[PDB]
RNA sequence: AUCUGUUUGGUGGAACCUGAUUAGAGGAAACUCAAAGAGUGCUAUGGUAUG
């Protein structure tokens, strides 16, 4: 916790996180471009053995994330993975999309799409930082509009808050995700629908992806974290929903 | 007459932060960790049936 | 032969070449697994054997309720039996009938009764100790595994009085007496 | 084989009429299209892609 | 409860050893004799069962462990302290070297 | 035949000679393979021969 | 009606004169008829007082081979009746369900592998 | 590898019974087997046993709780029986 | 392999495989070979297939 | 802790044996050469063993609380059972008034 | 300096890998709906959704009371009433009969929505939806389905009776 | 200390009980030989052959 305790680090179940243990628990990403936190996190740093280095591991907050809460209450299949090719919609900037990147390694790739240019800026340095990413600075209803710059993802993650939300994954996932292939929605009840109740949100928007042809494999509500959010894991079928 | 059901009340404020895991805030301070442990075998989230 | 797929199966669902059903369940070179024998005519001679004692079983049992042959006949097979060693129980003769079986014949065998005896450790080395010629029955020694000891002869089976084994036993519990030279 | 392998219902066109489809006509130029009316009143033309 | 009075379910206390033996120490209610009994009847029934080996040992028995474990002449086992098969005594070389 | 399929009153090929369209009483359009054991894959030459 | 040596022989009356090649006492029965009229009477006794599945379960014989055998009895059964009522024969009467039973089917013991009738038509 | 097996061996024990540590702290129930693979590091912002044993109030409480639980089991234990002999040996 | 009073079966490492109860004293056999067919003649003055994929 | 005699120890068969080791008397070699740590080592292993004590007691309170707590659900349960029994005996005996 | 003990070597029905019946040779405690209090749910508020089931359509036919006047009556609220496909399609194959309680049923205020499994069983089909989401009410007059879903924990449950409809467990009918 | 005797870690596992297995089990070697699964790679290309 403090700036000289001594911590533990052990693979996790998921590939790629690892968790560090001591006398609290840290979720953690190994850091791929070391020596600079993004969003001002505190970092591990271990030292391996030709002369040794110093490798670094970053901390992955879960009050900040929409994606460790997922972790920590406990997905069973997380679509992302050492060598994967990953598009995030809605990539606010680093603080999500950053460990994302580490997640997937210097392997695999992460396209972070967002529309507003002053987080764009911030995803333009960082991602000049990092070169994993490739920044799309564009409206995200448009994978026509973007069409040059992505080829055959292998999964997709949304934090998307607008209320259409699922036609937005679905067209984006029926252009450029590959069959069978990963969906993770992280849903917002009060940005979807105000008026009627979370549940019932929920309940909505996995009937418009069993519509839109994604099978739903599980769904998690990370309730110590985030109040009246969800996430939904599903897998792109395309062939057979039944 | 009143005072015995704002006592059963928050008796049973919490019996369901034992049950269930309750939002009581985000973070203020900086984050320190989880301070009851990450687990592995262990997985939380509804399974759609097909 | 392949793991066939789905359409080929159901064309051939009745093919299969290790398993056939007058190999019945394999029963045969189970039993010789169990108790370790050495020749495919041993499990059927006890076969035949066993189905001669079921076919008498059941004539008898066809002979009418309240006879006196019946009774005489079927209390001499069943005191024969228990005599023998084979079946356990003296009282029951639908065990005459359903609990006579080439296994029971089959761990009255030599090997199994010295196992059990607890002189080996395994069946597979009692079976090597009589092929090699330590075990003696009374008192003379034998070197068939396949010998069928009955209980007034399991009150016989020893070592041989000059053998490493012997001298090993007693020489753990410090009690060799080399003036036998045992 | 061919008994083993015939399955011939493929679905059917939406969630259907509301009384009973008593005409139908089908595109004669292009391939998709075929236009059904019920007996309730309401014609419908339909993409079969 | 059901139609009990509190002084119904009063508590009496329980009286403590008589004074002039207080050599004698702790006086023993049923609690204590009852451990007593039960601990004396578990002793004697492992006994019962190891004179009833002891009884039938059958000695013609042959396990292959007696060329590696060895009997006390009066009559014990005896264990190695060691743990192992091997470290019983060093040789020559290895004691050159722990010198 | 199917359960469901009550009273055929209406039935086409499709264009391309490969599925059927019935419309039914029940109120529902249906449409089948016109060769049950045939699939609209396409394929190698070695298994069209 | 309630003395039970003689229904007990009007019982096993079809039996005693299929493997009578006359002894009806138990002392006196013998061979496959003391079996059958053994097994007759426990049937009797569990049918009374036990579930009807548990009680008579057939035994397992393939589906054209089931199939096969039954044609063949029902085809003996037509030829018989057709042939009393031709030649006109009085015949003990028969439930619309179940078949008739003839010397056929008490020498070969074909009712421990089809039964008294057919249970999915008489269930329907 | 079996190097500094006493410093890593004593810290990854004193995390896998961290629940008895402090007494306001406790956690959720698991049973942590010693990993395979892992790595020891520091936190950019000693070693664990020895900040630990350089605490106070930990130590003043693991003393008090220590001698406690010794009392019970030395109390309970043959001591005892050698006095009662004594107390009647006296007189 | 044909043997003193029954053919058996072997597997292709020696692992036996079946011992045929009905093949009694056989001292010719054959295989048809598009019918799968174990044809065995022998000193009872019987022949017999065998259909060797059904068993 | 029991004792067996030595005449039941001395005939007891190979497999059901006990083994008891001597108090060695004299100083073998190795215990008169090999070092122990002075100091903080020493520091070191006093505290994992106290941590390794609290560890112990605490966990066998928790577990015999919770044992406690499973023989009271228990003797819940039964009555439960019991209710549930009777009341299917009823519904039984008064569903036979229909057949 | 040849072996003893030797024995023919044959096939092992309990241990091979080619044998068929021989060949074939992380847990998930599900969290407590966040939507639910010890037995509440205070998540269910007007207006209602509510699954529809076969027996409740037949039922409904049976006694006059049309489906969303009288359950808007029986709810005082308005009443999202919803077919599933698997319902949709057991009415269906109940047939010729019961087509006049088809025709009722395809009402263009009863939204249909779709479900994915193979099958028409509508009770599985209701069951898991139930299980999942926690904001659909019931209605159905089956025994076997009213009793697994009572024993789902906080639920409401519908069915008719007499003339009008009849709620169970929601806490706020007056 | 010819002091007492507790906790922690190593060694050894008897009596009863519960499972699982059983021609007792463990290990090695490898450009050895043999069956059999799971995946990955390959323009893997005559909708009717070469004007
Ligand atoms: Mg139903
Ligand atoms: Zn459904």
């Amino acid at each position: 916790a403090r700036g000289g305790a001594k911590v533990v680090i052990e693979p996790h179940r998921h590939a790629g996180v690892y968790i560090a243990r001591g006398k609290e628990d840290l979720l953690v990403t190994k850091n791929m471009a070391p020596g600079e936190s993004v969003y001002g996190e505190k970092r591990i740093s271990v030292e391996e053995p030709v002369p040794p280095t110093k490798v670094e591991y970053r901390v992955w907050n879960p009050f900040r994330s929409k994606l460790a809460a997922g972790i920590m209450g406990g997905l069973d299949e997380l679509f992302i993975a050492p060598g994967k090719k990953v598009l995030y919609l809605g990539a606010a900037s680093g603080t999500s999309v950053s460990h994302v990147s580490d997640v997937v390694g210097p392997e695999g790739v992460v396209y972070a799409v967002e529309f507003s240019h002053r987080p764009g800026r911030e995803l333009i340095s960082m991602a000049k930082k990092r070169p994993n990413i490739i920044p799309i600075i564009e409206d995200a209803r448009h994978p026509q509009k973007y069409r040059m710059l992505i080829g055959m993802v292998d999964c997709v993650f949304a934090d998307v808050a607008q209320p259409d939300q699922a036609r937005i994954i679905a067209l984006n996932s029926h252009m450029f995700l590959k069959d069978q292939g990963g969906v993770v929605i992280s849903i917002k009840a009060n940005c979807i629908d105000s008026t009627v109740d979370a549940e019932t949100v929920f309940a909505r928007e996995v009937q418009k992806l069993r519509e839109e042809r994604i099978k739903p494999l599980e769904q998690l509500t990370l309730e110590p974290y985030e109040r009246d959010h969800c996430i939904v894991v599903g897998r792109y079928m395309r062939s057979g929903l039944k | 007459s009143r005072v015995k059901k704002r006592k059963k009340y928050q008796k049973a404020q919490k019996k369901l932060k034992s049950v269930r895991a309750v939002y009581s805030g985000g973070q203020s301070g900086v984050y320190e960790g989880e301070k009851t442990g990450i687990k592995k075998g262990l997985t939380r989230s509804v399974k759609f049936k097909n | 032969v392949r793991k066939l797929k789905h359409h080929e199966q159901k064309l051939l669902k009745k093919v299969d070449f290790l398993e056939w059903k007058q190999d019945q369940g394999h029963r045969d070179t189970q039993v010789m697994r169990t108790y370790h024998i050495q020749n495919r005519e041993d499990y059927h001679k006890y076969n035949r054997i066993c189905g001669d004692i079921r076919r008498l079983a059941n004539k008898l049992s066809l002979l009418p309720p309240t006879d006196p042959f019946r009774r005489k006949h079927e209390q001499l097979l069943l005191d024969k039996l228990y005599a023998m060693g084979v079946l356990t129980t003296k009282s029951k003769i639908s065990d005459l009938e359903n609990k006579v079986t080439v296994s029971a014949i089959c761990r009255r065998r030599l090997p199994v009764i010295m196992h059990r005896l607890k002189m080996a450790e395994t069946i597979q080395d009692a079976v090597k100790f009589i092929e090699q010629g330590h075990v003696r029955v009374g008192p003379n020694l034998i070197n068939d595994p396949a010998y069928l000891v009955t209980r007034n002869m399991e009150d016989y089976v020893t070592w041989v009085d000059n053998s490493k084994i012997k001298k090993t036993l007693l020489r753990y519990r410090n009690q060799i007496d080399d003036f036998d030279f045992s | 084989l061919e008994r083993m392998f015939a399955k011939p219902f493929v679905g059917q066109l939406g969630y259907g009429h509301r009384d009973g489809v008593y005409a139908i006509a089908k595109n004669y130029g292009s391939l998709n299209k075929l236009a059904t009316g019920s007996a309730d009143g309401v014609i419908k033309y339909w993409n079969m892609s | 409860a059901k139609l009990v009075h509190d002084v119904q379910k009063k508590q009496h206390r329980e009286r403590s050893q008589l004074t002039s033996r207080s050599r004698y120490g702790f006086l023993e209610k049923h609690k204590d004799y009852v451990k007593r009994a039960q601990d004396f009847h578990r002793k004697q029934s492992t006994l019962k069962v190891l004179r009833e080996k002891a009884k039938e040992r059958n000695p013609d028995e042959y396990y292959h462990a007696m060329h590696s474990r060895k009997t006390d002449a009066k009559g014990l086992l005896i264990s190695s302290r060691h743990g192992d098969e091997e470290d019983e005594s060093l040789s020559m070389d290895q004691v050159k070297l722990l010198k | 035949h199917t359960k469901r399929m009550q009273h055929v009153f209406q039935v086409k090929y499709s264009m391309d000679s490969k599925y059927i369209i019935s419309g039914s009483d029940d109120g529902n359009v249906r449409l089948w393979r016109s060769k049950a054991w045939e699939r609209s894959n396409v394929k190698t030459t070695r298994e069209k021969n | 009606q309630n003395d039970l040596e003689l229904q007990q022989f009007l019982r096993e009356s079809h039996l005693l004169s299929a493997f009578n090649n006359i002894v009806y006492q138990d002392d006196q029965v013998i061979g496959k008829a003391r079996s059958r009229t053994l097994e007759m009477r426990l049937n009797r006794l569990s049918r009374v007082n036990g579930h009807q599945d548990k009680i008579n379960k057939l035994e397992k014989v393939p589906m054209h081979i089931r199939r096969g055998m039954i044609d063949k009895h029902v085809k003996r059964i037509k030829k018989y009746e057709q042939e009393a009522a031709e030649g006109g024969i009085v015949l003990s009467k028969v439930k619309k369900g179940q078949f008739r039973k003839i010397e056929s089917t008490y020498k070969k013991d074909i009712e421990r592998r089809i039964g008294g009738s057919i249970k999915a038509r008489d269930k329907e | 590898d079996d190097n500094m097996r006493r410093e890593v061996q004593r810290d990854l024990l004193l995390i896998k019974h961290r629940a008895a540590l402090d007494p306001k702290r406790h956690y959720k129930k698991q049973r942590w087997e010693v990993p395979e693979r892992f790595a020891i590091g520091t936190i950019i912002e000693s070693t664990i046993l020895e900040t630990l044993m350089g605490d106070e109030a930990s130590n003043k409480y693991f003393k008090r709780k220590y001698n406690e639980i010794q009392e019970k089991s030395t109390s309970g234990r043959k001591a005892h029986y050698k006095k009662m002999k004594e107390m009647r040996k006296k007189r | 392999v044909a043997q003193k009073k029954y053919t058996f079966i072997y597997d292709h490492e020696g692992t036996e495989l079946h011992r045929l109860k009905q093949h009694i004293e056989a001292r010719h056999l054959d295989f048809l070979p598009y019918h799968y067919l174990l044809v065995t003649a022998g000193e009872t003055g019987w022949l017999k297939y065998h259909d060797v994929s059904t068993g | 802790g029991l004792k067996v005699p030595k005449a039941v120890q001395k005939e007891l068969p190979f497999k059901s044996q006990i083994h008891q080791m001597k108090p060695q008397k004299k100083k073998t070699y190795m215990a008169k050469r090999a070092v122990v740590l002075g100091g903080d080592e020493k520091k070191a292993r006093s505290f994992i063993q106290k941590v390794l004590t609290i560890s112990k007691a605490k966990d066998s309170k928790r577990k015999e609380q919770k044992a406690s707590q499973r023989k009271e659900r228990l003797k819940k349960l039964a009555k439960m059972e019991e209710e549930k029994s009777q009341r299917d005996k009823e519904k039984k005996k008064e569903y036979f008034a229909q057949n | 300096t040849r072996k003893f003990g030797l024995v023919k070597r044959t096939l092992n029905t309990k241990k091979d890998q080619r044998l068929k019946k021989n060949q074939e040779n992380t847990r998930n405690i599900p969290q407590v709906s966040s939507a639910l209090f010890f037995q509440y749910n205070q998540a269910i508020k007007p207006p209602y959704q509510v699954l529809i089931d076969t027996n409740f359509i037949n039922f409904s036919i049976q006694k006059k009371v049309d489906i969303v006047r009288g359950m808007m009556d029986c709810l005082l609220a308005k009443c999202n009433p919803l077919i599933t496909d698997c319902v949709m399609a057991e009415l269906e194959k109940l047939g010729p009969k019961y087509r006049i309680a088809l025709k009722l049923a395809r009402d263009p205020r009863i939204k249909r929505l779709s479900c994915s499994h193979k099958g028409t069983y509508a009770d599985d089909c209701l069951v898991h939806r139930v299980l999942q989401h926690k904001c659909y009410i019931v209605a159905t007059n089956d025994a076997g389905l009213k009793q697994r879903i009572r024993k789902i924990p906080g639920i409401p449950l519908m069915s008719v009776g007499g003339h009008a409809y009849v709620i169970e467990k929601l806490p706020d009918v007056f």
